DNA sequence: CCGTTTTCGTTGTTTTTTTCTGTCTCGTGCCTGGTGTCTTGGGTGTAATCC
């Protein structure tokens, strides 16, 4: 069972290490989605 | 006010559910009381006799129910600690109540 | 043999619980939990009667095994 | 006296299984409570295993059916086959 | 409701039969051990024939229907249906030989 | 045509049996008993098309998930569901396999009207069916019920109200309740459209976390996990004020601090591997 | 009375222990005295489960109310 | 091989084991290979146990087990938190 | 440990002022104590939580208190 | 000194805090004083425990095995403290 | 039981800032109302046994 273990902990190391390329893969299209022109551009909502 | 009746845990009232609504009954001394939608009140006057049932057979029922019979139907309150059993008991027949235990 | 635990057993079973409509699945869940139930109970009795080295299984393993479980019985020779 | 624990005996086992990992006090403690526990869930089953067979002995057959209604499938299956394998490597030599 | 037991004619509540058992026929018969199924093909509610017993032993009567070695009490000239092949070979088993009571076999 | 089907939402409150007819820009439904009670489905507007075989079910699905929403009846719904039901010791052993056989018949002919459907879009509408084998528990409304994986999305469509989540839309999943031995834990999707209101699926069992945690990295979505029900109310209402500050100060990769960052641990006793007395 | 058939009981009992050991012989005391703990059991689980399908303010017992009753005592994890 | 931890391959003390079981009120005699089996027994499970812990210490990047990777193994396994359900860890 | 060491001290020093007047408590006693009453009331809470989310809920009430209490036979 | 009503020590953070760790969202108010409650008896049901322990021992200090002796007893076994 | 060592429990004081709270608006979920259709009762009606 150890080296089942060990080998199951590697896949789940690859699976942490896959989590860490998605929340910076995120991270950056989020800074590409959004630009500082379209902060700038704030838009306020009224109540109609 | 509430009445001479005290719980086994020195409570004015038991807790039990009426149908599917839970709630709180006050045992005073001209009625039996059910604070909670919908409330219930019933003088002892009119209560025909109060049957008592803790498991109907096998197995050691560990909430009891009180099935209270008068004139126009009956109320089973149901979900009543066992514990409360013997209070309630001696409590009804000094009111002059006919209790049956199945 | 599971299927002889017939549908009004169990109805029967929950009248005397107290209950008042039921399902119909729940023919099934109490056919599992009862199948649960008695493997764990059997096994500690045969247990028991392998290490006695017999080969039929008395009252006394049940009576043993179900005070393993905390399910004391009183009136079968405790 | 000096006090007894299982505490040098953990150690080896831990450097047998992880030799680069370490133990802290606490966990030695919970370690040392679990084996104490275990020792004394085993032996009164097997008291009690004695007296419902009228025995006054404790052999290897009453630890061994003790493991057996204690454990769990796969757990008793590997320590009933580790103690048989322990106790005949020491009758043995 | 009353039903009469076939195997030794006495007749009882069937709620009766299924609560408590023949008094007579539960050393052969084990109704109250019995489930519905049983107890039905042992006892039976279609009979004819009430028959009251005071001394079985030296009413000819008795004697006549076979009961004087069973309780006193409520029995039946005559039981509709008679008992399985099954219930049948397991009295055979027992050397215990059935006489049917529904009066078609004399 | 597929006959004697059930829609959902109902156009009347009076439930009626219609039948399903096959159209060169869509389906319609259409009631025997009223004309006026038709509901016309085009391919345009079907985001997701999903058949559901009668695998545990008293019942067969068609379910249709819409890009814009229509107006059934009284009600808008972004759903329409087509169905029927199966539902009306030796002996009761074969009346459960002549019920199996009603499954199966139900189940081939509702599954070849759905890949009909496919076909008669020219391709712009796959056939989707759940993953049975990774379905796991939870309360995503009032009811516990089994969340079903498909290829492209997350789905319920047994009990209304139906729940469809595109894997696609999600930005990033939340475990809430997760931390030292606990019972159960809640799963809240957030999307890439930070308008929309997230997604809570609720008393998902512990032992599906890990499973849950796999499942979200096989498809590609960043999971972080909490102790406590974080408010997403607050949360989204912040990130729609400034969604630029939001990315700026990390986003969600600050939160997610995967690294323990636990190096104290509780000291350690002489470390002596040898007999003593 | 008890609230189950003594044949099907028994054959049962026998289908199960004739999966952990061949020619098993059972006392019919110990078919009678596990028919009285499954059967108390069983109507202590029903007694369970109905208390939480009040709860639930319903009146028909369901699957999930045996689930939680059961998780409740710490039966199933 | 003096002890009788060596003549039977152990690492935990037999004859420590003998004394606890014979001064213990157990029974009336004790075998020859019931202290050798329940050490064996126990050595298992403590190795049993010491491989999960150290794999969830080595998942949180630490040196030391601490009782919060006893509890994260115990609870972790199916087999272990069934046998310790109604066991409480402090500090866990 | 969530709650204090000096609230719960006074809190069981109180308690224990009705079994023997004047009693002395020792280096892991409290400690213990507080650990179990912790793990104890998470794992009502636990149960509170479970009959909640049965009842469609989010909010934890008193009535879901005393149905788990009844449940695991606490009196 | 006597001790009088220290059982509002428990505060609501407290509550709260551990109500969080068992992974509740929304806490009614009635909730507080149903917990102390529950908490006062349980501690009444092992302390008198313990304190009987105590008093067999023919001792004045309660130590931490009496304690464990009595959650022992309750089936509340803990490690961690000896055992 | 009696003498030893020295840990950590009890004692008190100062400072920080997270938690408790007063206050407001909105909403979501608790509660009242309208409705489904099934299991079952009370009754008519046709038809009958019994003496
Ligand atoms: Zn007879």
């Amino acid at each position: 069972r150890n080296e089942t273990t060990n080998t199951e902990e590697e896949k789940e190391r690859l699976r942490k290490e896959i989590q860490k390329q998605l929340h910076e893969k995120i991270q950056k299209e989020g800074l590409a989605r959004f630009n500082k022109s379209d902060a700038q551009d704030g838009n306020e909502n009224h109540a109609v | 006010t509430p009445g001479s009746f005290q719980s086994q845990h020195m409570q004015p009232g038991v807790n039990c559910s009426l149908k599917a609504s839970e709630g709180q009954i006050y045992l005073l001394d001209k009625c039996l009381f059910f604070a909670t939608k919908p409330c219930v009140y019933l003088p002892y006057s009119g209560i025909i006799s109060v049957v008592t049932s803790r498991g109907t057979g096998q197995s050691t029922s560990r909430t009891f129910d009180i099935e209270v019979q008068f004139s126009g139907g009956s109320h089973t309150f149901a979900n009543i600690n066992k514990d409360e059993q013997k209070p309630i008991e001696d409590f009804l027949k000094g009111q002059g109540v006919r209790v049956k235990n199945e | 043999n599971i299927q002889g635990i017939t549908k009004p057993a169990i109805r029967r079973l929950a009248r005397r619980g107290g209950v008042k409509r039921i399902s119909g699945l729940i023919y099934e869940e109490t056919r599992g939990v009862l199948k649960v139930f008695l493997e764990n109970v059997i096994r500690d009795a045969v247990t028991y009667t392998e290490h006695a080295k017999r080969k039929t299984v008395t009252a006394m393993d049940v009576v043993y095994a179900l005070k393993r479980q905390g399910r004391t019985l009183y009136g079968f020779g405790g | 006296s000096r006090k007894e624990s299982y505490s040098i005996y953990v150690y080896k086992v831990l450097k047998q299984v992880h030799p680069d990992t370490g133990i802290s006090s606490k966990a030695m403690g919970i370690m040392n409570s679990f084996v104490n526990d275990i020792f004394e869930r085993i032996a009164g089953e097997a008291s009690r295993l004695a007296h419902y067979n009228k025995r006054s002995t404790i052999t290897s057959r009453e630890i061994q059916t003790a493991v057996r209604l204690l454990l769990p499938g796969e757990l008793a299956k590997h320590a009933v086959s580790e103690g048989t394998k322990a106790v005949t490597k020491y009758t043995s030599a | 409701r009353e039903r009469a037991c076939m195997l030794c004619g006495i007749v009882l509540p069937g709620r009766v039969f299924m609560q408590n058992g023949c008094p007579n026929c539960d050393s052969v018969l084990n109704l109250r051990d019995s489930d519905q199924a049983t107890v039905n093909e042992c006892t039976s509610s279609s009979f004819e024939g009430l028959v009251a017993v005071g001394d079985n032993e030296h009413s000819w009567v008795a004697k006549w229907l076979r009961v004087d070695r069973f309780q006193p009490g409520l029995y039946a000239v005559r039981v509709d249906g008679r008992l399985p092949s099954d219930i049948v070979a397991a009295l055979e088993q027992y050397g215990v030989y059935y006489r049917p009571r529904d009066g078609s076999v004399i | 045509k597929l006959e004697n089907v059930f829609v959902r939402p109902a156009p009347d409150s009076k439930r009626v049996t219609g039948t399903l007819f096959i159209h060169q820009n869509g389906i319609r439904y259409q009631s025997p008993v009223r004309s006026d009670h038709r509901v016309d489905i085009l391919f345009s507007n079907i985001k997701h098309l999903f058949f559901q075989p009668c695998k545990e079910e008293l019942m067969v699905i068609i379910h249709c998930h819409l890009k814009t929403p229509l107006m059934i009846g009284k009600k808008k719904t972004f759903d329409v569901q087509f169905y029927r039901e199966v539902s009306d010791d030796e002996d009761e052993l074969e009346q459960e396999q002549e019920e199996r056989r009603r499954k199966a018949l139900l189940d081939k002919e509702f599954r070849r009207f759905a890949e009909e459907i496919s076909e008669a879009s020219n391709g712009l509408l796959d056939l989707e069916t759940p993953f049975r084998e990774l379905g796991f528990t939870g309360v995503p409304f009032r009811s516990s019920v089994l969340c079903l994986p498909t290829r492209d999305c997350l789905i319920q469509l047994i009990d209304t109200p139906f729940l469809v989540v595109t894997l696609e839309e999600i930005e990033v999943a939340h475990l809430e309740r997760v931390q030292f031995g606990l019972k159960n834990f809640d799963l809240v999707f957030v999307f890439k459209d930070f308008s929309k209101p997230v997604v809570h699926i609720n008393t998902i069992p512990i032992e599906m976390l890990e499973f849950v945690k796999q499942w979200l990295t096989d498809v590609d979505i960043p999971y972080s996990e909490g102790a406590v029900n974080l408010n997403w109310g607050t949360i989204m209402k912040t990130i729609q004020a400034d969604p630029y500050e939001f990315f700026e100060n990390g986003g969600w990769s600050f939160l997610g601090g995967g690294e323990s960052d636990d190096e104290e641990s509780e000291e350690e006793e002489s470390e002596f591997q040898v007999s003593d007395e | 009375e008890l609230l189950i058939r003594k044949l099907p009981f028994q054959r049962l009992v026998r289908e199960i222990a004739q999966d952990f050991k061949t020619d098993l012989r059972f006392q019919s005391a110990a078919i009678g005295a596990l028919q009285e703990a499954s059967e108390a059991y069983l109507v202590g689980l029903f007694e369970d489960t109905n208390l939480c399908a009040i709860h639930a303010k319903r009146v028909t017992i369901m699957p999930k109310d045996i689930q939680l009753a059961r998780r409740i005592r710490g039966e199933r994890a | 091989a003096k002890t009788r931890s060596s003549r039977a391959g152990l690492q935990f003390p037999v004859g420590r084991v003998h004394r606890l079981l014979r001064k213990g009120n157990y029974s009336e005699r004790v075998g020859a290979g019931a202290p050798v089996y329940l050490a064996a027994v126990l050595e298992y499970l403590t190795a049993e146990i010491l491989e999960l812990a150290g794999n969830a210490a080595r998942d949180n990047k630490k040196t030391r087990i601490i009782p919060r990777h006893l509890q994260l193994a115990i609870r972790n396994d199916e087999e272990l938190n069934k046998l310790l359900g109604r066991v409480t860890i402090a500090q866990g």
